[PDB]
RNA sequence: AGCUAGUUGGUGGGGUAAUGGCCCACCAAGGCGACGACGGGUAGCCGGUCUGAGAGGAUGGCCGGCCACAGGGGCACUGAGACACGGGCCCCACUCCUACGGGAGGCAGCAGUUAGGAAUCUUCCGCAAUGGGCGCAAGCCUGACGGAGCGACGCCGCUUGGAGGAAGAAGCCCUUCGGGGUGUAAACUCCUGAACCCGGGACGAAACCCCCGACGAGGGGACUGACGGUACCGGGGUAAUAGCGCCGGCCAACUCCGUGCCAGCAGCCGCGGUAAUACGGAGGGCGCGAGCGUUACCCGGAUUCACUGGGCGUAAAGGGCGUGUAGGCGGCCUGGGGCGUCCCAUGUGAAAGACCACGGCUCAACCGUGGGGGAGCGUGGGAUACGCUCAGGCUAGACG
């Protein structure tokens, strides 16, 4: 199959193109416990139908940029910013932990 | 290879008699009957209490110096018991039996284990109609083992037959004295075995 | 082996080093620092410089002293 | 925060049992009373009441104890020497059927959450499924 | 061009084939597709060939290509023979 | 360490730190002498512990130690150290294996024997 | 600790077998980053190998898979496939010849040379096998492979005899002077015959090929062995290599003399400064044995990086305290979804290995056949306690 996704438009900044955010609760190889690690996926948006804050479903395509290999497949739920909101705010804080 | 070397200085070590000789041994002349301390310039000098290390080191010499064998033949037999199913002790103890020159030397066509090792090495041996010379070959069960035909005729081999006329063999085993053969029905035991040896302390000291 | 090699020459004692070690100049001449002998740190013999002691000498090292005698 | 209501629970029965008070006293839950009925049939309590202490629904834990014993240490002999939560927030533990414990090589019990319910390790056994594995008993 | 084929294995002076279908740019000991059958030339066993025909027929029909002691063997076993 | 600081940081693998600098993690480094010295063992040994400052194949330049009684190690000698810093003279980590090349087996040793390169005597 | 400007996304095009910033033109200004980007160091990666009870830790030699690279760096061309190890162009570095303008090279193919190094093989035979390429086939190649050589480099198997034989020869050693020890060890008698010699002699090789049959099935024929006159078999047939470590404790095994904190030993502790069971020898003993040791490295032991399985008053260890962001974590009841979780089914988990069983080498190592297992991941269905999430309610926590 079509590897599918779940998650959340944290960006909407590139023509036709959206970040998408998904989580993935996998347990930890060694200690058990388990990670909630996250990756961004940059996802082809034909349309600019989806805006941030989206949760969708995002399927493997044939490339359409390096580092862009994703149709947006489908929407599941819309607008939760929340779950954008976190995300951005862990972006921002980079800024604090410098020289 | 061997041992190859002074024997009842061995059972003198061990404290037991080790039958290496087989007809000397039995006599009143086993360094055991006649003398029994430990060789060398400290014999008669008193033997302190051993380190429970020693006592295993010590058992398992015992039982690779009754079977004959470089020490490396011996753990990996061990090895070999360990990694078969059933109890470990026994089992190795049977695997060690199963050796070819041993079988013979319990079947009786020699009368020492060296002395038995030799007749296989020369090719006085036969398992199954064939001439299986390797002291090692561990034989399995259901197993004819038979002094070659064209050994039948030589007088060691008859005397021994003699001494062995009417007086038993083991439970394991069956022994035909006329046509010189000896079928190698079951696998032996422990309690099958006169042995002056404590397995456990030898798997014990494997361990380690 | 054990080889019989050393050099039994006296010495002034020059100078005290830490240990128990000194640059002591020979009767023929060189100052070695000269280590004390075990016998005498044994028997608790001390020396100060001004003394004249007895100082085995090595083949391989005539550099390293050893000093023999109690003065 | 209390921040762990069935290693509490657990941790509350074993601080019981430590002083030998007949029964300890734990705030109701679901999960809590699945546990300890499974704690029960296997034996290691005499059993639970659900009272209602100042407000709230409270169970009692009525623990099960050896009897008074003989010499120095007069103390009587714990049916559950031990109690474990395995599965904690944090690390949380979950054994295929294959994986589940043998625990004191058959001798106490280690408590699962199934999908089949919360029973016993030698019920997932028989039931072919393993599950969040919660605590173990002896 | 898949072949059906002896990839060599045992020993020295132990050799025992796999009767074996893989393509033609390999290893003769490489990664073969289907291990179709083994064989030992020096006939020490009573079953000193077997080969499973229905694979091997198989494999024939797609195109595979045997070798010509492949083929030898494989008509030996009855695969070529036609009822 | 909570199993969260475990996932975050983890154990810091305790690393082998190597013991001989011979190099290449090598048996035996084939050096060159350059002083053939002799040193006072450190607080509780006395004797007149001997040495050899060598210099190397692995461009290190370290004194090793010859075991054995006499030595016709010289100065130029070509030699190969073994490995093994022995307790007394500070910082002293190898040894010359006696028997290769410059250095020579302990004349007329009868015991134990191939530790020191003498080969067996000639027994009449 | 910030990195990035073909960098990120778009449109358009080029290029490609094909997607694509792969590349370009033009916009838009992103994209990644402490869930550790960039930088540095290091390194082929894996099936495996070792080790470990296991979890794990190391490691990736050999055999299998994949990559990269064929002096260093570009670059294409040709082709089904390469940016091409034994094709091409160019630059560079090096060696090689030059009639000085110019060309010739490429062993990280086998073998060998030399260097470096502690250290690593024969300028071997063969196409008989199996594989490759070509060709109708014959056949030709084939340093793939098959074998032989050398190396105790590992593993396994075997030899250096066996039976008897003193109340104990000699020699050597201790002694308390009687004796003890070495030790049935030897000597010696009988036996058996590794070696060695003679006779025989493989399996591995039946196809390809030819004829009959249709050049099909199928049947018959004929040829062919590097190893190798080897393995092995039959006869013949002599008693026919033992060594190395250790012997204070840990650690199996002690006495004497030499020696005097010296010469030495040492893995740690530590022996030696005139009775050394620790140094050197001697006897004796213990361990292993065609080996035995040392070195180096790895794991182990080390629950000494502790997930299993440690700790933090005083031993190393609680930040000087707040307040907080990210994160981690989370009370009680009901309902859904079912992501985690569990289960079942199947797909995958190559081969070898490792596990088991049998089999073949006179045994074994080694190998073959067959079985099973398998962490993981894929898909279909299911389960709902837990965790998750969404919805609703509750008052024990929290705040008011
Ligand atoms: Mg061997
Ligand atoms: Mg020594
Ligand atoms: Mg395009
Ligand atoms: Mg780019
Ligand atoms: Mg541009
Ligand atoms: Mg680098
Ligand atoms: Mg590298
Ligand atoms: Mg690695
Ligand atoms: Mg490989
Ligand atoms: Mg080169
Ligand atoms: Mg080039
Ligand atoms: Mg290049
Ligand atoms: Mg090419
Ligand atoms: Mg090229
Ligand atoms: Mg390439
Ligand atoms: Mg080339
Ligand atoms: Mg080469
Ligand atoms: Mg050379
Ligand atoms: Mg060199
Ligand atoms: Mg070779
Ligand atoms: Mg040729
Ligand atoms: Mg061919
Ligand atoms: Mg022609
Ligand atoms: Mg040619
Ligand atoms: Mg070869
Ligand atoms: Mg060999
Ligand atoms: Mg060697
Ligand atoms: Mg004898
Ligand atoms: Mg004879
Ligand atoms: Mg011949
Ligand atoms: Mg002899
Ligand atoms: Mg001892
Ligand atoms: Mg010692
Ligand atoms: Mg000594
Ligand atoms: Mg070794
Ligand atoms: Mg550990
Ligand atoms: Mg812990
Ligand atoms: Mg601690
Ligand atoms: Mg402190
Ligand atoms: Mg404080
Ligand atoms: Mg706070
Ligand atoms: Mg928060
Ligand atoms: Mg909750
Ligand atoms: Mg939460
Ligand atoms: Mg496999
Ligand atoms: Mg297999
Ligand atoms: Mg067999
Ligand atoms: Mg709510
Ligand atoms: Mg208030």
């Amino acid at each position: 199959p079509k590897k599918v996704l779940t998650g959340v438009v944290v960006s909407d900044k590139m023509q036709k193109t959206v970040t998408v955010l998904v989580e993935r609760q996998f347990p930890h190889p060694l200690y058990g416990k388990v990670i909630k690690r996250s990756k961004k996926y940059l996802a082809h948006d034909p349309e600019e139908k989806y805006k941030l804050g989206d949760v969708v479903e995002i399927i493997e395509s044939r490339p359409i940029s390096k580092r862009k290999r994703f149709r947006v497949l489908r929407l599941v739920e819309s607008g939760r910013m929340d779950l954008v909101e976190k995300y951005l705010i862990r972006r921002q804080n980079y800024e604090s932990l410098s020289k | 290879g061997r041992y190859i070397g002074p024997v009842c200085r061995l059972c003198r070590r061990e404290g037991v008699k080790l039958y290496l000789k087989g007809e000397r041994c039995y006599s009143p002349k086993c360094a055991m009957e006649r003398r029994p301390y430990p060789p060398g310039q400290h014999g008669q000098k008193r033997a302190r209490r051993p380190s429970d290390y020693a006592v295993r080191l010590r058992e398992k010499q015992k039982l690779r110096r009754i079977y004959g064998i470089s020490e490396r033949q011996f753990r990996n037999l061990f090895e070999e018991a360990s990694k078969k199913k059933g109890v470990t002790g026994s089992v190795f103890l049977g695997l060690l039996e199963s050796r070819l020159d041993n079988v013979v030397y319990r079947l009786g066509f020699a009368v020492s284990r060296r002395q038995a090792r030799q007749l296989v090495r020369h090719g006085h041996i036969t398992v199954n109609g064939r001439r299986v010379d390797l002291p090692s070959y561990r034989v399995r069960p259901g197993d004819e083992i038979a002094v070659a035909e064209k050994s039948r005729n030589l007088e060691l081999i008859r005397q021994n037959l003699e001494a062995m006329k009417g007086r038993k063999v083991g439970p394991w085993l069956s022994l035909d004295v006329e046509g010189m053969k000896g079928k190698f029905l079951r696998l032996p035991d422990r309690e099958d075995l006169a042995l002056p040896v404590n397995e456990q302390l030898v798997i014990e000291f494997y361990s380690r | 082996a054990k080889e019989k090699d050393t050099i039994r020459t006296e010495g002034v004692v020059t100078e005290a080093l830490p240990n128990a070690t000194f640059r002591v100049k020979l009767d023929s001449g060189p100052e070695i620092l000269a280590y004390i002998s075990g016998k005498m740190r044994m028997h608790y013999i001390r020396i100060l410089p001004g003394d004249r002691v007895v100082v085995e000498i090595t083949p391989y090292d005539p550099t390293r002293g050893r000093i023999v005698y109690r003065k | 925060m209390l921040t762990d209501p069935i290693a509490d629970m657990l941790t509350r029965i074993r601080n019981a049992t430590r002083v030998y008070k007949e029964s300890t006293d734990v705030p109701a839950s679901r999960f809590k009373e699945e546990i300890l009925r499974i704690l029960a049939r296997e034996g290691f309590i005499k059993g639970y009441e659900r009272v209602d202490v100042d407000g709230k629904p409270y169970l009692r834990v009525y623990l099960k104890y050896g009897p008074r014993r003989q010499g120095p240490d007069p103390r009587p002999e714990q049916v559950i020497h031990h109690i474990r939560r395995i599965s904690k927030p944090g690390r949380r533990v979950y054994v295929g059927v294959k994986e589940i414990p043998r625990v004191r090589r058959g001798l106490g019990i280690a408590i699962l959450s199934t999908s089949k319910g919360v029973l016993t390790d030698r019920e997932a056994r028989k039931l072919g499924v393993g599950g969040e594995l919660i605590c173990e008993v002896w | 061009m898949v072949k059906i084929r002896l990839a060599r294995f045992g020993s020295k002076h132990n050799p025992h084939y796999r009767i074996v279908v893989t393509d033609a740019r390999r290893k003769r000991d490489g990664k073969y597709i289907e291990k179709i059958g083994y064989y030992d030339p020096r006939k020490t066993t009573p079953d000193w060939l077997k080969v499973d025909v229905e694979r091997a027929r198989y494999w024939l029909s797609v195109g595979a290509q045997p070798t010509d002691t492949a083929r030898r063997l494989l008509r030996q076993a009855g695969v070529f023979r036609q009822e | 360490p909570t199993i969260n600081q475990l996932v975050r940081k983890g154990r810091e693998k305790v690393r082998k730190k190597s013991k001989v600098p011979a190099l290449k993690g090598a048996p035996f480094r084939r050096g060159v002498c350059t002083v053939v010295r002799t040193v006072t063992p450190k607080k509780p040994n006395s004797a007149l512990r001997k040495v050899a400052k060598v210099r190397l194949t692995s461009g290190y330049e370290v004194t090793a130690y010859i075991p054995g009684e006499g030595h016709n190690l010289q100065e130029h000698s070509v030699v190969l150290i073994r490995g093994g810093r022995v307790k007394d003279l500070p910082g002293v980590r190898y040894h010359i294996v006696r028997g290769v090349y410059d250095a020579a087996g302990v004349k007329d040793r009868k015991k134990s024997r191939s530790k020191y390169g003498t080969k067996k005597p000639k027994e009449a």
